[PDB]
């Protein structure tokens, strides 16, 4: 009976809290995509040439 | 606040002997700057640069310097110090000695880079610890308390159970009647020892906030320095800027200094006894006193770090320098270990500093002073008179030593001797202790007064 | 007590390798959100290099911050094949700033003999006169670095921020 | 030129080119976070430097600017109550101007406050155009309630007084005095800078004859110090070397206390900054703290190692201030070990040649003009006052053998050797000072006092040395022959000195009795620890043979009322004064006639 | 042995420069 409860425990949250975990920040990758983009690439063309310091 | 200039390579070496690559027209070397390493035939070593004069700098890499070339190989200078990626994800999972994922899983999201020297706590906002943990054990919780915020190391040798009572402290280490995240660092341990720690987080379900980092045998010996440095910067992160409570266990101690000891005599460094390094008392501190509270934050970090005395000195380079920084000690003794007493806990050079803030009224009750004093004292002139009935007879004795025989097979066995999974707490250590005290007659216990003694002899 | 202490115990580790897979599981998702974000940088990248006017303005600094970070009396630039004519005018143009700021003087010339590889996406690859050091200075490289400190912003900005800081 | 350029740097030692002009022991800062370093070799063109802050990031192109001026300490108001790291930045406002718990590393913070006000009030007999020297009190600011710091000039100068600030609140930067001397005026103020290297100048010194009343029973009878004197505190880990220093700093009879960390714990500075603001005493009938005369000079294990060597030669400077105001200093250096742990690793990175055990050849020269600054003295200036340093300075030897270059080189220096030993920590007796190896030089200086106040205590410590050693030749007599087979005057020496080793040596700190010892309460109890030992002598050695007598098996079952007099003494608060010494004569009684019966 | 290493190793910085 131990053996049978114990594989309840398995698909019970392997499928409910691991899969929602993932269209849960699916949804927060997307909607924050474009404005990281936008940041990053401009970083790429800020090419600026100091030399040392010293 | 960022780096964005190309990293420059060099394929300029002039000198390699030992573990240190001497690089020449470097334009601007920078003093503990990390490097990289490419061998000809194309695996990638990491470096960190422990001397530049002028345009040379000599660095040292990690996995040593076996196959680098002169003319193929090409160091890339990465421009800043050794910084770790650190995060609130870097918790749960099992990384190697440098920086590396073991369990088949991604690199860490690095919320921020941390230095992994760190700096040093300014002694004015840093909070005394006060609050006592109960670890379970009455050698510990009863004799020699640790306090939330204390360093504290396992004197221990090869053979002795210091792992099995490593982990027991983990499983029941509570506040004396919200877990703590335990940061584990295995250093130069045997494959054996890394799958007792990892088949024993993985048993008590506290594997979702371990950060268990280990470093076996095979691995390098320059990778042991920088393996504390990592594990106590992840719970300085997870401590003070993240708000939790952190237990840091550090073994083996005696594998860090050994492996200190190699890269100090490649370098022809000034040694010190028994050819250890003269800097080994501030390289040992830089790694201890990173613990302790501070004012602003309510979390804390705690340190037991195991380390193994080379045959059975306590007068050797490592237990003496770790005992001139920390704040008291735990010695598992080997004499106690054959008599079969499962922690072998000599109670006599066992000390904690910072217990007596954390016994009283208010932290567990009246007599934890007062009984912790007169155990050690029975303890002290039972052993003394243990080595007179060896030398002279069994019977000749004082009349009021054969007490003292009958306090110590009856301490080593009910006070100190538990079991592997047993958790007393403070109250049944004390209640324990006073049972070994009633054999004694009240006029003989003279290091507690006679006010306690009416509330607690009697009974 | 044999017969039962073992299976609770080979359970209990059972159940604590399915937290084990779980989080494993939404950590490496969490890789390929990020390996993709970077994976369509690239190809954004490419479509700078595709246009000329944005790119040369970008060519003319990225030629001479890998200038003034080398510092040699004697350098070679060494190119994509397409981007040929373009460095030629971003090295000519590159060279009396050079003589504003530092007062050496360069003695650049750029490689025909061994060019970057057709997959490179664009940038450039300086070297001094012995061929020994080397400035890296391409797209490829660029955006690496660029990604390695920002680590920290491309996760709180992009997933949730931790709700326990300092 | 005007400043430097970094050519290598290797671990805290930084070699800088384009740097001629430049002196030995010069103050430079290297960097473009501007690290405090001190110039300890030069080779031509380039200086070598070793640095009091962490290198780690230094690269070629740093520059090292030079100040022309050695490593100096600011001296004036705002010093007590306060905590210092090694190069003398405030710790309390170093987290308050950057409100984190580290230290940047970079921070150039005023030593003492240039915003906070103080009542300054003249020499009142120092009139304009008075004639004035180097080192006398121009004026009087009441830093608290308990200290009177006590404004002096400089000893380097001299003049005519022109100008004297009336009696107001005035700044750390205000000009309060101004002084003619060729014709040419120069201005002051309430703080001075005085290099700490350099021995502070004063007019004669003087011996030493009043006692340093540490608390401590062992401390006070049978090894005493002086005030004035020189300390030195060896013994391995877990001995007590910090509660000697802790009882020390709080009951003493030192006017101000010093307390120099030197690579000592972090949470032993923490320890002393909680519970030094709640102990307050008496000094004219008011209560005020003692943290209101205590100053910190903190420079921890995990603090870069050249600011171990400024943090000894900073607080000597404290030392050496507050000595010229006529106050009677104590100095806590701990570890002096640490100390010397540091010009090991320096003079490492140098290729110096080491003498024994690693070490350099001048580490006996640095711990003789360390230990030579000490002693009661007179000090410059016309009000003619005296004052004393005493320097208690803990040596951490490795493995607790005292047979180490630290710790032999230390008792060629100081007259006062407190030996710890750890078979007396092994088992819970402390203080741990081993009685046997412990001596001091200040006898034949302190017994012209001890014939004016207590007039019977230089007997008794000659015989109360020579029962306790009588103890340790006897103790190897019995762990090999055995206890039945002695005599009857040897019995009664075991125990009377394992009473005393009980009672007069054992000495619980943090219980509310025997936290402080008066010297009336230590001669007291003493003196009939001793005149037992002496009836007990006579009821031996007079009835000696002939009668059925004596033997002492008879004493210890009749005398158990008795001798659980003598074991409680030790339990006379400071709630009763007069009282103890009548208990002192009132237990010595029941000894007069206990004999006759 | 290291007092005696540290003279061979100046004594090669000498020669080297003469
Ligand atoms: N007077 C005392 N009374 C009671 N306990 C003491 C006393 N002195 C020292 N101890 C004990 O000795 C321990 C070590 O003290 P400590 O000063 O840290 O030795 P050390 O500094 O040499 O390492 C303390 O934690 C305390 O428990
Ligand atoms: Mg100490």
């Amino acid at each position: 009976q131990a053996a049978m409860g114990s594989q309840g425990n398995l698909s019970a949250e392997v499928e409910q809290a691991t899969r929602r975990q993932v269209q849960g920040m699916q949804s927060s990758q997307q909607r924050n995509r474009e404005r990281v983009l936008a940041q990053l690439l401009g970083m790429v063309c800020d090419v600026r040439p100091q030399v040392h310091p010293n | 606040n960022y780096l964005s200039q190309p990293r420059l390579t060099y394929k300029t070496v002039s000198g390699v002997n030992g573990p240190l690559v001497i690089l020449d027209h470097v334009k601007f070397p920078r003093y503990a700057e990390i490097v990289h390493l490419t061998l000809p035939d194309g695996t990638k070593r990491s470096g960190q640069v422990l001397e530049v004069s002028g345009s040379k700098a000599v660095v040292q890499v990690f996995e040593g310097t076996s196959g680098i070339d002169a003319k193929k190989t090409s160091c890339e200078f990465t421009g800043d110090i050794l910084r770790t990626p650190v995060s609130e994800d870097m918790l749960g999972r099992v990384f190697n000695g440098s920086g590396k994922p073991i369990d088949r899983g991604p690199v860490v999201l690095a919320e921020d880079f941390l230095d992994i020297m760190g700096q040093p706590i300014n002694p004015q906002c840093r909070i005394y610890p006060e609050e006592m943990i109960q670890t379970g054990i009455s050698a510990i919780d009863g004799m020699n308390s640790i306090a939330r915020g204390q360093k504290i190391p396992i004197f221990s040798a090869a053979g002795l159970p210091h792992n099995e009572i490593a982990a027991q402290i983990c499983r029941q280490a509570g506040l004396v009647k919200e877990n703590f995240a335990i940061v584990f660092a295995a250093m130069g341990v045997n494959m054996e020892t890394a799958r007792f720690f990892k088949s024993d987080f993985e048993e008590n379900g506290s594997m979702d906030n371990v950060c268990l980092f280990l470093n076996l045998a095979n691995d390098p010996t320059i990778e042991r320095i920088i393996t504390p440095r990592l594990a106590l910067t992840t719970a300085e992160f997870l401590a003070y800027q993240c708000e939790k409570h952190v237990l840091v266990i550090l073994t083996d101690m005696s594998s860090y200094a050994e492996a200190l000891r190699e890269v100090s005599a490649a370098r022809e460094e000034v040694p010190g006894r028994r050819g250890f390094p003269g800097y080994m008392y501030t390289d040992l501190a830089t790694i201890y006193e990173r613990a302790g509270r501070v004012e602003g934050r309510n979390g804390s970090i705690t340190q037991i770090p195991i380390l193994t005395m080379p045959n059975d000195d306590i007068t050797h380079p490592i237990p003496d320098l770790t005992g001139y920084i920390t704040e008291g000690q735990i010695y598992v003794d080997r004499q106690l270990h054959n008599r079969q007493i499962y922690p072998p806990i000599n109670v006599l050079p066992s000390l904690s500093r910072l217990m007596k803030s954390a016994i009283g009224e208010g932290m567990t009750r009246k007599d934890h002073a007062d009984v912790s004093n007169q155990l050690y004292a029975c303890y002290a002139i039972g052993k003394d008179v243990q080595a007179m009935k060896a030398v002279v007879g069994e019977e000749a004795l004082t009349s009021d030593d054969l007490l003292y025989l009958e306090f110590l097979q009856k301490f080593e066995r009910n006070f100190i001797a538990q079991g592997p999974y047993e958790n007393r707490t403070v109250y049944e250590t004390l209640d324990i202790g006073w049972q070994l005290l009633r054999i004694f007659p009240k006029e003989m216990l003279k290091r507690i007064p006679q006010s306690t003694l009416s509330e607690f002899y009697p009974r | 007590e044999k017969k039962e202490k073992q299976i609770e115990q080979q359970k209990k580790i059972q159940m604590s390798n399915l937290m084990n897979q779980a989080r494993l599981k939404v950590l490496r998702a969490r890789d390929d959100l990020i390996t993709d974000l970077l994976n369509e940088a690239k190809q954004r990248l490419s479509k700078v290099v595709k246009d000329t006017t944005r790119y040369q303005v970008l060519l003319d600094g990225l030629v001479l911050q890998g200038l003034y970070q080398l510092l040699e009396p004697r350098m070679i630039v060494r190119c994509r094949k397409q981007d040929f004519p373009l460095v030629k005018a971003a090295v000519q143009k590159a060279i009396p700033v050079y003589k504003v700021a530092t007062k050496r003087d360069v003695d650049v010339q750029i490689d025909q003999e061994a060019y970057l590889p057709e997959e490179i996406a664009g940038g450039v690859e300086i070297y001094n006169g012995d061929r020994k050091i080397k400035v890296s200075n391409t797209l490829e490289s660029r955006l690496d670095l660029i990604a390695q400190q920002m680590m920290p912003e491309v996760r709180g900005a992009l997933f949730g921020a931790n709700a326990n800081r300092k | 030129s005007t400043f430097g350029y970094v050519h290598g740097v290797s671990g805290p030692v930084v070699t800088a080119c384009d740097m001629a002009g430049a002196a030995m022991y010069e103050l430079v800062r290297v960097g473009h976070s501007e690290l405090v370093g001190e110039i300890i070799r030069l080779e031509g063109d380039m200086a070598t430097i070793q640095v009091y802050e962490e290198t780690s990031g230094v690269s070629v192109g740093d520059p090292v600017l030079r100040t022309g001026k050695p490593l100096s300490v600011e001296l004036g108001p705002g010093i007590m109550g306060a905590i210092f790291d090694g190069i003398q930045r405030p710790l309390s406002d170093i987290s308050s101007q950057t409100q984190s718990i580290y230290i940047p590393r970079g921070v150039n913070v005023s030593a003492l406050s240039r915003d906070v006000k103080w009542d300054f009030t003249p020499c009142k007999n120092l009139r304009v155009g008075s004639h004035i020297t180097g080192g006398d009190i121009y004026g009087i600011v009441n830093e608290n309630s308990l200290i009177k710091h006590k404004i002096m000039l400089p000893p380097r100068n001299r003049g005519t007084v022109t100008y004297i600030a009336p009696p107001g609140n005035y700044d750390t930067s205000d000009v309060v005095l101004e002084l003619e001397f060729e014709g040419i005026k120069e201005k002051f103020s309430m703080v001075q800078v005085w290099p700490v290297r350099q021995v502070r100048p004063v007019t004669e010194k003087l011996p030493a004859n009043h006692p340093l009343l540490t608390g401590q029973r062992v401390l006070d009878a049978l090894f005493p110090c002086v005030q004035g004197g020189t300390t030195a505190i060896p013994g391995a880990f877990g001995c007590g070397k910090t509660v000697i220093s802790q009882s020390l700093s709080k009951y003493s009879n030192s006017d101000v206390i010093i307390y120099v960390g030197c690579g000592e714990r972090g949470n032993e500075m923490s320890e002393v900054l909680r519970d030094f603001p709640e102990l307050t005493m008496e000094v004219d009938g008011k209560v005020e703290s003692i943290m209101k005369r205590t100053a910190l000079v903190a420079n921890t294990s995990n603090m870069p190692v050249a600011a171990r060597e400024a943090s000894i030669y900073t607080g000597i400077t404290l030392s050496e201030y507050f000595r010229d105001m006529g106050y009677h200093v104590s100095m806590m250096a701990d570890s002096t070990s640490r100390w010397a742990e540091a010009l090991r690793e320096i003079s490492g990175r140098l290729a110096e040649m080491p003498a024994d055990s690693g070490y350099p050849a001048y580490l006996g020269a640095r711990l003789a003009s360390f230990y030579e600054r000490a002693g009661r003295v007179k000090c410059l200036g016309n009000p003619e006052r005296e004052g004393s340093v005493s320097i208690v300075g803990a040596v951490s030897p490795p493995g607790g053998d005292f047979s180490d270059p630290v710790t032999s080189a230390t008792l060629g220096i100081v007259q006062v050797f407190w030996g710890l030993d750890k078979k007396l920590a092994q088992r819970k007796h402390f203080p741990s000072v081993n009685w046997l190896i412990s001596y001091s030089k200040y006898m034949r200086a302190l017994d012209e006092y001890y014939d004016k106040h207590f007039t019977e205590f230089v007997p008794l410590r000659t015989k109360a040395k020579e029962i306790l050693q009588e103890e340790e030749d006897l103790a190897e007599i019995v762990q090999l022959v055995g206890k039945a087979s002695l005599a009857e005057t040897d019995k009664i020496t075991l125990e009377v000195a394992k009473l005393i080793k009980d009672d007069f040596l054992q000495q619980n700190g943090y219980t509310p009795y025997d936290r402080f010892c008066p010297f009336y309460k230590t001669v007291g109890m003493l003196s009939n620890m001793i005149a037992f030992y002496d009836m007990a002598r006579r009821a031996v050695e007079t009835t000696a043979q002939s009668d059925n007598k004596i033997t002492w098996s008879i004493i210890r079952e009749h005398m158990g009322e008795i001798l659980y007099k003598l074991s409680s003494m030790k339990f006379k608060d400071p709630v009763k004064d007069g009282e103890a010494k009548i208990k002192a004569d009132y237990a010595q009684l029941l000894e007069d006639m206990q004999n006759a019966f | 042995f290291y007092r005696l290493k540290k003279i061979q190793e100046k004594k090669k910085i000498l020669k080297e420069k003469s």
